[PDB]
DNA sequence: CACTCTACCGATAAGCAGAATTACCTCTCGATCCTGTG
RNA sequence: ACAGAUGUCCUCGAGAGGUA
DNA sequence: CACAGGATCGAGAGGTAATTCTGCTTATCGGTAGAGTG
């Protein structure tokens, strides 16, 4: 089941959020994947992936599971990066 | 006697595609891969309605490689060969062993302890044929077919017919 | 949250020195639940 | 590739239930009321071989408006059939699907109604009684004279004794397919 | 056999026989020879008092 | 009472030499021990004997035993913890892997 | 150490230098520096993985025997220094040879 | 079963959600009771008797005596429990008895515990050693198995020619003996089976146990590849998050990356240097699975790499490794650092780092672990 | 990291499972495209799962053991 | 009102079973006879 | 008509001596 | 001139010290209310 958008998850992104979106986007980029930020003269994918994740530029999606079974889907856009 | 069903097929799409029209990247895969499928649990997929229909869901990304997995949810016509039922069916090739009786996309075979005692091989005319009193088949011809193989689904269906019997013939 | 304990209490029981019972054989009959210990003790006010 | 979640310890059940045989006794997965996409409790369709070539040419055509407006804004009796079969089918699908061929062949050639009025009035006929999808698409799909023989081409019918309004209703539809 | 795989015994009952009563003497330094030549073991088969040093 | 007095003599016993350790660490030792009514020892009889998974039970000590237990008996392990992933070689549902990642279409067609 | 083991009366093994035609399953070291008689001439730099003693023993067409030379730790390298060649109790033949470095 | 719904206590035992408590309150209550009972006084009106349908018969206490079970009936007559009357006992038991004691109507069924079948494993869990040379063993397995094989068949021989039963027992006795070593050799209050030569025979039930066994020792913990280990030592010139890889340990370690743009003359430059030189690559693996190996092959070929593909590059500077050293107390035990190749063959850290690691100069060695995948990489680089 | 090391820096193996059977008691024919479980006469309902050598040699003890470690790939909670 | 064993649980006292830090390096041995045979 | 050789890693259970 | 397959070890005993703290099971006693009387 999924909680609509009375979510009541943090509107924040964990450090291990953090570091699964960036290894899963460093993957993609790494491979022959399409890239939504200007390079600027940058060649490993790991900072490319950061440079995405600057202006929160990547289409992922984060599937939070309570230990019921439900599960909230939150857009990395939306997701506060303070750490 | 054809059903129309709402299966559903995974397609692992890789990130090379992940652009605008990764959608109709997958649309295109069903078609080119579901078309033509001999399934044993269900048969022919001869064709998928409402193409501009079917809706895919949020992929989710493995956690071995980035290649994404879709769930896709179509509706498509399916031909089962079953068991138990009359049906009715055109010949395409006859032998010794027998006649294939093919109806649609399916070849029924019916061996020599099938058919009654009525059915004897010969080469005498133009088509090699079953000839005996009233009954007359050929390479081109209708014929009444009762199916009772036991299908054998591995990747592929199959069917054994039975002419025992009367509306087992031509009619 | 579980691991990180174990571990947190663990390190000062192997960094542990060497009368009332106390150090790693007071660690050990508290974590073995002892029905009886080697020095129980009682504090009235 | 399924439709249905997993009920009734699916995982051991062993040989739940023979095949299906003569006397009905659908499979698992070809049950009555299926599970619908959207919500649940969908029943069987009632879908019969002259139904079967209409809808397949009704999706044929539908797609074939479709791809050609895509491409637009990117920029005798049986004799005749055949030919617009083909080259419906020469480009519409696509690929190989040898297979669409024979099927298609097979509907044109042993279509006992070729109007959407007919199988109209064949399903609404249908509809009165109760019968399994299964049993009314066999009815529908193969013409029959006798009442015995529509019994023994067509098993689990047994419900039905009094064959008045069998015989009526068969002789209903022997005339809608001669009015073809 | 007794002299070589340290087990005094016979080759059967090795098990049960005492081990380590026979080992390579160790030359790699005149002092560890002479140590070596000159070392007690006590078969013990979880106690500190026989670890200890007595008076 | 009895796990507040446990907590003090373990606090007793890890403060008896000087170092100093979160109280987080030692509240959360002491709620595991008393989850049920009474004590539960960090033993074989203890912790190793509730209604957990049989793969993370056996995985502890008594290994053939627990197996044949759970084989006598219907035993269902559905699997999230820790050490049956890791013994099915699996990524486990823990730190990284309490998510899942999907990818979404109108961001596609939204940032291209 | 290596030795030679009369496997029951005929089946003896020989300290002859291999060939790649005649045995089977050599190493992958090399063979250029060993002997006629199979033993490699003290004096010699050797390095890596190189046999020293080349041992061959019969299976039981043609390929007759395998090899079963011991080559050297791949881990250690130095110069052969001596090489000592006698007999047994039974009566076979004996060979032991030994490797000398130096470990700044 | 001996008690039935009528007893209250019998009520309270059944209504139990566990199956472990459960079973082991019924057998608490069952044991008591030693005779079975045709009618049974009802709930309301005591004086009145409800049938239950028993028969009657007194039960038996049954005794565990090494491998075979014996009863003595009191009215005593001291017989042996066969294990055949036992199974047609058990075939008996209704579905709702063993439901109720614990057991599964089609998973485990109680009648299922008596081995009327004995699979043998396959090769590939019992494998033959290369042992010297000409020469071949077999595992304890398989010898084991062939002692119970050859057991079986006199036995079978036995009861066909016809033999006094006496001798069916003892065969029977062997038989079963050999069966119950080839699960378990370590029975108490009984002889333990030895091998030829004499040593114990291997169980599975020991290969199962223990901290050697594939538990522990293959299945918690085992043994990885890209890893390396040699001594350490201090470098106050050396970051705090730097590690001093030696050249060679470099050059024998490897990490894959995916020929692509950005990085294609990179790699090529690579792959034309060689896997001798430290910047380098010693495999290029292809997209269909074929692995070239750059040493064997050489010929200082202009080979293309075309995208998609694999190329096993050395380690280089700047890249996430894992530092580890043993005993593992806590978190900080072991930490990601980045590799920076020194010419000297030890590894080189600061020394603020030694103080959570627990490690001195004094000939300590520590473990080294490198990453074989980009998400791998980044959660070490982030975490 | 900790799912790498254990199975792609060790050991990995690949297995089908009959989805009646929960076991590995399944004959595959990649080159014939065909499997087959003749214990539950199943050829359309097998799944392939990615388990370490340990594993394997464990289950296959486990079922010499005559105990049965059925492997399922789907969740019973939906009952 | 206690006369004699009958049915109930509460203590006590001997027998089993497990299990004992992690990682690494080197050497050194043993993997079978004899009464019974042509 | 036809048809003479090769595929890379083997120990295994133990015992003893040591290093952090 | 010569080879082969199944099992240690035996009445007799005992080839024998270095460990304990649980928990389970099986003997043992130590109690306490009744089936009806003079
Ligand atoms: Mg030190
Ligand atoms: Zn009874
Ligand atoms: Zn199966």
């Amino acid at each position: 089941a999924i909680p609509k958008d009375q979510r009541a998850t943090t509107p924040y992104m964990t450090k291990y959020e953090r570091a699964r979106i960036l290894g899963t986007r460093a993957l993609q980029i790494s491979m022959n994947a399409p890239v939504f930020v200007d390079l600027e003269g940058e060649t490993d994918p790991l900072r490319i992936a950061m440079k995405e994740l600057a202006e929160k530029k990547i289409p992922l999606v984060i599937r939070r599971y309570l230990p019921d079974g439900s599960f909230e889907d939150w857009s990395v856009e939306e997701l506060i990066v303070d750490l | 006697m054809f059903f129309i069903k709402d299966l559903s097929l995974n397609i692992t799409l890789h990130p090379s595609f992940f652009g605008p029209r990764m959608k109709q990247y997958l649309k295109t895969k069903l078609l080119e891969e579901v078309e033509g499928s001999c399934t044993g649990k269900f048969g022919y997929i001869l064709c998928v309605l409402d193409y501009d229909n079917i809706d895919i869901q949020r992929g989710r990304i493995l956690p071995t490689d980035g290649s994404a997995e879709f769930n896709v949810k179509y509706r498509a016509v399916v031909f089962k060969p079953f068991k138990g039922e009359v049906v009715d069916g055109t010949v395409v090739s006859c032998s010794q062993h027998g006649f294939e009786v093919q109806v649609g996309p399916m070849k029924v075979f019916v061996t020599k302890h099938l058919m009654p005692q009525d059915l004897t091989f010969n080469a005498g005319s133009n088509p090699p044929s079953y000839q005996s009193s009233e009954d007359v088949i050929t390479i081109k011809s209708r014929i009444r077919v009762k199916i009772e193989g036991c299908i054998s689904q591995v990747s592929s269906i199959h069917a054994i017919g039975s002419i025992k019997e009367d509306y087992l013939g031509a009619i | 949250v579980g691991v990180l304990a174990a571990q947190s209490i663990g390190e000062p029981a192997t960094q542990m020195t060497l009368k009332v019972t106390s150090g790693v054989p007071r660690l050990k009959e508290i974590l073995n639940v002892a029905k009886n210990m080697k020095t129980p003790s009682l504090t009235v006010y | 590739s399924t439709s249905t979640f997993q009920t009734r310890r699916r995982r051991l059940k062993k040989v739940e239930e023979e095949e299906n045989a003569a006397t009905l006794q659908l499979g698992q997965e070809f049950q009555l009321k299926q599970i619908n996409h959207q919500g649940e409790e969908e029943e069987l369709i009632a879908l019969n071989l002259s139904e079967a070539r209409l809808v397949i040419k009704e999706a044929l055509v539908e797609r074939r408006r479709a791809f050609k407006r895509s491409q637009k804004k990117h920029k005798e009796t049986r004799e005749k059939e055949l030919e617009s079969i083909d080259v419906l089918l020469e480009q519409t699908t696509g690929g190989n699907n040898k297979d669409l061929k024979n099927t298609m062949q097979y509907l044109t050639n042993f279509s006992r109604f070729r109007d959407q009025e007919t199988v109209g009035a064949v399903i609404q006929l249908l509809k009165s009684t109760g019968l399994h999808p299964f049993e009314v698409a066999q009815l529908g799909s193969l013409a029959c004279d006798t009442a015995d023989e529509a019994k023994t081409l067509i098993p689990s019918l047994n419900n039905k004794i009094s064959d008045d309004e069998l015989e009526r209703i068969l002789k209903e539809l022997s005339n809608l397919e001669t009015l073809y | 056999y007794a002299l070589a795989t340290g087990n005094w015994g016979e080759q059967k009952k090795a098990m049960s026989s005492r081990a380590g009563v026979s080992q390579v003497l160790n030359r790699y330094t005149y002092s560890s020879t002479l140590s070596h030549l000159r070392r007690t073991n006590t078969p013990i088969g979880k106690l500190a008092k026989p670890r200890q040093l007595h008076n | 009472a009895g796990r507040a007095a446990l907590y003090k003599e373990v606090y007793n016993v890890i403060a008896s030499d000087g170092s100093y350790v979160n109280y987080r660490h030692m509240a959360l030792l002491v709620d595991v021990m008393t989850t049920q009514g009474g004590l539960t020892s960090v033993t074989r009889h203890g912790f190793n004997r509730s209604n957990t998974g049989a793969l993370m039970r056996c995985s502890f000590e008594e290994t053939v035993e627990i197996l044949f237990e759970a084989g006598a008996s219907a035993e269902l392990d559905d699997c999230r913890g820790v050490s049956e992933n890791v013994i099915l070689g699996q990524m486990a549902p823990i730190g990284t892997g309490a998510f899942d990642v999907m990818i979404d279409e109108e961001s596609l067609v939204k940032y291209m | 150490m290596d030795q030679e083991k009369k496997y029951g009366m005929s089946i003896t093994e020989t300290f002859e230098k291999p060939q790649r035609t005649n045995t089977l399953r050599m190493k992958h070291g090399t063979y250029d520096k060993l002997d006629d008689d199979g033993l490699i001439a003290p004096g010699v730099r050797v390095s890596g993985e190189d046999v020293i003693i080349g041992k061959t023993t019969p299976i039981s067409a043609y390929h007759s025997k395998r090899d079963a030379s011991t080559p050297l730790r791949s881990t250690e390298n130095g110069i052969v220094d001596q090489v000592l060649v006698t007999t047994n109790q039974d009566g076979l033949k004996f060979v032991k040879v030994r490797v000398r470095t130096t470990k700044i | 079963l001996l008690l039935d719904e009528h007893n209250e206590l019998m009520r309270q035992a059944l209504a139990i959600k566990d199956s472990k408590k459960r079973f082991a309150a019924i057998w608490t209550l069952c044991k008591t009771k030693m005779v079975c009972e045709t009618d049974v006084p009802s709930e309301d009106d005591p004086t009145q008797l409800v049938s239950r349908g028993g028969c009657g018969n007194t039960q038996p206490t049954i005794r565990k005596d090494g491998l075979k079970l014996v009863g003595s009936w009191k009215k005593p007559e001291l017989r042996v429990l066969s294990t055949e009357e036992i199974l047609n006992i058990f075939k008996h038991i209704s579905v709702k008895d063993f439901t109720s004691l614990g057991f599964n109507e089609v998973f485990s069924r109680p009648e299922w515990m008596i081995l009327t079948c004995l699979p043998v494993p396959p090769p590939p869990v019992r494998p033959s050693i290369s042992f010297n040379e000409s020469q071949r063993g077999e595992d304890d397995l398989t010898f084991k198995l062939a002692d119970i094989l050859k057991a079986n068949i006199s036995l079978e021989t036995l009861e066909h020619n016809g033999a006094p039963h006496h001798a069916i027992e003892e065969a029977e006795s062997l038989l079963q003996f050999h069966v119950a070593t080839y699960m378990d050799n370590d029975i108490a209050g009984q002889p333990q089976a030895l091998q030829k030569s004499g040593r114990p025979v291997k169980s599975i039930r020991a290969r199962l146990k223990g901290k050697e066994g594939r538990i522990r020792g293959n299945l918690m913990g085992k043994r990885v590849d890209f890893s390396a280990r040699t001594v350490i030592s201090g470098d106050p010139n050396l970051e705090l998050d730097q590690v001093g890889v030696p050249k060679s340990i470099a050059k024998t370690l490897t990490y894959p990356e995916v020929v692509t743009p950005y990085n294609i003359d990179r790699l090529t430059q690579l792959v034309r240097n060689g896997p001798n030189e430290h910047p380098g690559a010693k495999y290029v693996i292809r997209d269909s699975g074929d692995r070239i190996d750059l040493r064997y092959s050489k010929r200082a070929g202009d080979i293309q790499l075309q995208y998609g593909w694999k190329v096993e590059r050395h380690i280089m500077d700047n890249d996430p490794v894992l530092f580890n050293r043993q005993p593992s107390l806590h978190k900080m035990s072991m930490m990601a650092h980045r590799v920076k190749v020194i010419p000297y063959s030890t590894f080189r850290l600061n020394l603020s780092v030694t103080s959570p690691y627990n490690a001195d100069f004094d000939g300590d060695e520590m473990n080294l672990h490198v990453p074989q995948s980009e998400e791998t990489r980044a959660e070490l680089s982030q975490l | 990291f900790l799912k790498e090391r254990l199975m792609e820096a060790s050991d990995a193996f690949r297995v089908h499972i009959c989805g009646i059977c929960g076991l590995m008691t399944v004959i595959a024919k990649l080159n014939h495209n065909q499997f087959e479980c003749k214990g539950c006469d199943n050829k359309i309902d097998i799944y392939q799962i990615h388990i370490p050598y340990a594993a394997k040699l464990l289950f296959q003890e486990l079922m010499a053991m005559n105990i049965t470690p059925r492997l399922y790939t789907d969740r019973s909670r939906d009952f």
